[PDB]
């Protein structure tokens, strides 16, 4: 376990019909796993991104990715800079945040995330979301809507057929219906970094999108089930990962693209999508913006 | 302080030279600088599409080690160009302290793709 990116949820727990309780977990100072002079978020986006190599991620010849919830604090956008690398070169990589910031990216998008609209599907998108002024441990713990209300849509609405999804969620910071949508993917977990392994913060990772439900998840009872498993496998910090980085570049798949129409979408492409071989989506310019 | 070095820079009318006249004063290099996780086993060239760090490098988010990116200001690349955003900058090791400080300080061989007088020939 301590050599893995991170760990995700078993499907023994995912299975399970908990009622929702407190989260245990604390996590103090300081991320003592982190080497002397990297980011705590360039250690975290690089164990997602290394735990993202071990799916069936579709890799476009001419990928589309978003990133939400791109910038921070110091001004910089330390996940970004990770994505640009994980990326195949040439993948088009937009991001944006609330604040401003400076990036990598090839385009940035500065306000609320409700504010960007693009007509283009999006090959996967990355959220890094996190309202700084939802209270810590507190009265009760309902969903949260505010920019989750936005992700369920953009992914209904924007998100490719074969394509995938990394959310980022913690015991306060989630949404029922992110949850049931995690059901219309082929796959999902449920992803705790092994570098930020004392947090409740986890990645709920939605493999090849299909656009319809595959799974009925109750979002109210599979975030019990998420903080039920936090509380009863406490997972030791580690950077081992870190130190081998090369076999880090996401695979250049090659993946095909194809826009298809509803009925033309049987049995044998869904298996497709799911394996993941397939992304259906247009190639028209892409065309995102911020207004307003 | 970085809030207050970053406007010190803004506000001069030659920033590359008020980022040296504030580092002479004693002032502290920008901060958060974008250190990649890598392997040590790149060609070692200045700026490039992904981190080429060697073992005497460092690889850097090339936005966050922009002078003119972190201030917010024009550069000084005759139409809207920067060089350093978008791709990976190396930098000696010796010389991590300070990112921005050795792009403005340093020049790229045109031959080499290596900083002069830092691995060029
Ligand atoms: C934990 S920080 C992300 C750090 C960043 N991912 C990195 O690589 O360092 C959370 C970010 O989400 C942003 N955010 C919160 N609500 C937002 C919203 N409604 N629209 C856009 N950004 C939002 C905040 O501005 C903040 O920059
Ligand atoms: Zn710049
Ligand atoms: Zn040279």
């Amino acid at each position: 376990q301590a050599w893995q990116p991170g760990v995700a949820m078993p499907n023994l727990y995912k299975m399970q019909r908990m009622l929702l309780e407190k989260c245990d977990l604390q996590n103090y100072g300081e991320n003592a796993v982190i080497p002397k002079g990297i980011m705590m978020n360039v250690a975290k986006y690089t164990q997602l991104c290394q735990y993202l190599n071990t799916l069936t991620l579709a890799v476009p010849y001419n990928m589309r990715v978003i990133h939400f919830g791109a910038g921070s604090d110091k001004g910089v956008a330390p996940g970004t800079a990770v994505l640009r690398q994980w990326l195949p070169t040439g993948t088009l990589l937009v991001d944006s945040d609330l604040n401003d910031f400076v990036s990598d990216a090839d385009s940035t998008l500065i306000g609320d995330c409700a504010t960007v609209h693009t007509a283009n599907k999006w090959d996967l998108i990355i959220s890094d979301m996190y309202d700084p002024r939802t209270k810590h441990v507190t009265k009760e713990n309902d969903s949260k809507e505010g920019f989750f209300t936005y992700l369920c849509g953009f992914i209904k609405q924007k998100l490719a057929l074969g394509g995938s999804i990394a959310v980022k969620i913690t015991e306060h910071s989630w949404n029922a219906d992110l949850y049931k949508l995690m059901g219309h993917f082929s796959w999902w977990t449920a992803f705790v970094t092994n570098v930020n392994a004392s947090s409740s913060e986890a990645f709920l990772i939605g493999a090849n999108y299909l656009g319809k439900p595959k799974e009925q998840i109750d979002g109210y009872t599979m975030h019990a089930n998420y903080i039920f498993w936090r509380n009863t496998n406490p997972i030791q910090l580690s950077s081992y990962s870190l130190f081998d980085m090369s076999k880090f570049p996401l695979k250049l798949r090659g993946t095909a693209v194809m826009s298809l129409k509803e009925n033309q979408i049987n049995d044998m492409i869904y298996s497709l999508l799911e394996k993941g071989r397939l992304i259906i989506r247009e190639n028209n310019r892409v065309v995102v913006s911020s207004d307003i | 302080h970085n809030s207050t070095v970053l406007s010190f820079c803004a506000f001069a009318v030659d920033p590359a030279k008020a980022y040296k006249d504030y580092l002479a004063s004693g002032g502290q290099p920008i901060t958060n600088c974008v250190k990649m996780l890598c392997t040590h086993t790149g060609t070692g060239q200045a700026i490039t599409v992904t981190p080429e760090a060697n073992m005497d490098q460092e690889s850097f988010g090339g936005a966050s080690c922009c002078l003119y990116c972190r201030c917010h200001i024009d550069h000084p690349n005759p139409k809207g160009f920067c060089d350093l955003k978008g791709k990976y900058v190396q930098i000696p090791t010796t010389c991590a302290n300070d990112p921005v400080g050795f792009t403005l300080r340093n020049t790229v061989c045109t031959v080499c793709g290596m900083w002069k007088g830092y691995g060029c020939s």
